[PDB]
């Protein structure tokens, strides 16, 4: 039985038990100010665990959990509303102390019976994966302030991510559904508090200024702002225009075009709003496009070959994006578990008993997503289509794309958020047209677009992949057959290849000499069988901001730690008055 | 963070 502060899903944890503060904030922050932030689309509700409903900005963050994790490291656990464990090596239980200062923002304490009474309440009203990831596990509170959590396997990363459970309180949950929207806030516990809205319009968080766990080391120096305001616009270029008039104070610039040549004015010229590309050589979302493979136009690996040679990313980067875009290529892009070289020993040994189930080319080849000459209409690339495109029997009638048999014209929709900026659409629609393929362009609200991409209702539909820094257990909601309405799993592939890869990966948690060629060996599997379309990322973060800010010296890996930014009286001076607004 | 998938529904 050991006893400890601080876990790590790999290795140890960076911050010794005596920490003070991270390395990334300033202990000595000042508290106040606000910031003012946007948020594109709409919200309709206050509940993120439910069923349904587009949930409000931050509404993820409203509770303090039983450890937190650090933004300098992939996957470190330090102490929050717990003060501390005791567990077995083999990380099958574990009995966590509760730190009795802890309080919801009522006052009242929270206790074992509040982590026992969460867990069932996800067991029995959560979204439908949870009952089936810790169907085995139980959470029991045995003694005021002890909980003691059972696991039916060893699992590290199954405990470990309890202990990143917001954790309710039962004497207003009692009285919710878990599964249902709420209306107005539920009663939490984190640094921040919501205290006005405006449905669909605003969220305004304040922060909690007696905040029980102000103090501890991994709260020091955060939180500073004493107001954090979240203003919704339904279209980008409106947020863009709005935050250039200073109607809100920061902004992450994703739009190439935006960037390159319109953070102009003389507001800029006065210097009133800073730039800063921030690059960053760690784990890195990555967008795609989802294949929807249940449906018929998509279930060939021949067609999701050939749609993906007419995307012409070299031309869309050079015409359309000022060069800005690296290409995707790899679910684990730009760490350690990318497939970027040839299959070694270890990986051979655990790829060579499926090869009747994998394409060839995992064997054989480095994945490359095609490269164009970038004109549009690289002649090499689009008669590989062509070819491929015939081979499934999708044929030339004139000059459109017909199946062979049946003769139905080959076409399919693609579904986009009204509010994003979708340049990319009509090229990649004129190079299908080419083929003779029809491409129909449906771009919803808000809130259609979260139902739709929530059940799948999609022929195609952009989907980020979010950065993973190595093979976690929770590739299995994403990826393994079980977990296909997990909402998760955009182009809803149910593969026996993936689900023994990944169950590999489970029991090898924590193992990095394993997980190195496991990962890399998914990697393969997910990347050639073109489940989806790689688009693009970039390894770096592009912000700009109304100078009112302070900074600490250095900032987190996994991050933008804007949490840690404080309000500048100093610099603020210099701006205009906010009364203009 | 390890974990939020378990816990909620894919949003935007
Ligand atoms: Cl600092
Ligand atoms: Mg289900």
């Amino acid at each position: 039985i050991k006893e400890s502060y601080a876990f790590a899903v790999l290795g140890e944890p960076r911050y010794a038990f005596n920490f003070n503060h991270f390395d990334y904030v300033n202990p000595a922050a000042p508290k106040g100010g606000q910031i003012t932030l946007s948020a594109l689309g709409t919200f309709d509700n206050f509940n993120r665990y439910a069923l349904r409903g587009n949930p409000g900005a931050r509404t993820e963050q409203l509770y303090d959990t039983l450890f937190t994790t650090s933004d300098d490291e992939p996957g470190s656990y330090y102490p929050l509303i717990a003060e501390s464990a005791r567990y077995a090596d083999d990380y099958s239980w574990v009995e966590v102390a509760i730190n009795p200062r802890a309080r919801f923002h009522d006052g009242s304490p929270i206790t074992a019976r509040d982590v026992e009474f969460t867990f069932q309440k996800f067991m029995t009203e959560g979204v439908p994966q949870f009952r089936l990831v810790y169907k085995g596990t139980t959470v029991k509170a045995i003694a005021p302030l002890t909980v003691r959590i059972e696991l039916a396997k060893p699992g590290k990363e199954d405990m470990l991510s309890l202990f990143s459970l917001p954790v309710f309180p039962e004497k207003y949950w009692k009285d919710h559904k878990l599964s249902d929207p709420l209306a107005t806030p539920p009663l939490a516990s984190g640094p921040y508090r919501v205290t006005s809205w405006k449905m669909g319009q605003n969220i305004v968080y304040s922060r909690v200024k007696d905040y029980w766990a102000a103090n501890l080391p991994v709260n020091r120096g955060r939180w500073n702002f004493d107001t954090i305001r979240y203003d919704y616009y339904l279209d980008d270029n409106v947020a863009f225009e709005a935050f250039k008039a200073g109607a809100f104070d920061l902004r992450m610039e994703n739009d190439a075009k935006n960037w390159a040549t319109r953070y102009t004015g003389k507001n800029f010229d006065k210097k009133y709003i800073i730039k800063d590309e921030q690059k960053n050589e760690s784990a890195q979302d990555t967008r795609w496009l989802a294949f929807n493979i249940q449906r018929p136009v998509f279930s060939d690996r021949r067609v999701r070959e050939a749609i993906t040679l007419a995307f012409d990313f070299e031309w869309m980067n050079k015409a359309l994006f000022y060069n800005a875009w690296s290409r995707t290529n790899s679910y684990f892009q730009n760490t350690e578990y990318a497939a970027r070289n040839y299959p070694d020993a270890a990986e051979l040994v655990l790829l060579a008993p499926m090869k009747k189930d994998l394409p060839s080319e995992v064997f054989t080849q480095i994945y490359q997503p095609p490269v164009s000459k970038g004109d549009g209409y690289d002649r090499d690339n689009l008669l590989k289509a062509d070819k491929l495109l015939n081979e499934a029997g999708w044929v030339l009638k004139g000059q459109q794309r017909v199946n062979a048999t049946t003769g139905q014209p080959l076409s399919f929709e693609l579904l986009l958020p009204a509010s994003s900026n979708s340049q990319w659409v009509l090229p990649f629609q004129h190079s299908l047209q080419r083929l003779g393929i029809n491409m129909d362009i449906r771009k919803v609200d808000n809130s259609q677009i979260t139902n739709r991409m929530r059940s799948r209702d999609y022929d195609m539909m952009p989907r980020v992949w979010r950065a993973m820094p190595w093979p976690s257990s929770d590739l299995q909601i994403s990826w393994s057959s079980e977990y296909i309405n997990s909402t998760y799993n955009a182009p809803g592939v149910q593969s026996p290849v993936i689900d023994s890869l990944i169950n590999q990966i489970i029991a090898a948690q924590g193992n990095k000499e394993k997980l190195l060629p496991l990962g890399r060996a998914l990697d393969r599997v997910l990347t050639w069988n073109y489940y989806m379309l790689p688009m693009w990322y970039m390894a770096e973060d592009r912000l700009a901001w109304w100078d009112k800010f302070s900074q600490p010296a250095v900032r987190p890996i996994y991050s933008l730690g804007i949490d840690t930014w404080w309000y500048d009286v100093n610099k603020a001076a210099k701006l205009p008055s906010a009364s203009k607004q | 963070v390890l974990g939020e998938p378990r816990y909620a529904f894919n949003f935007n």
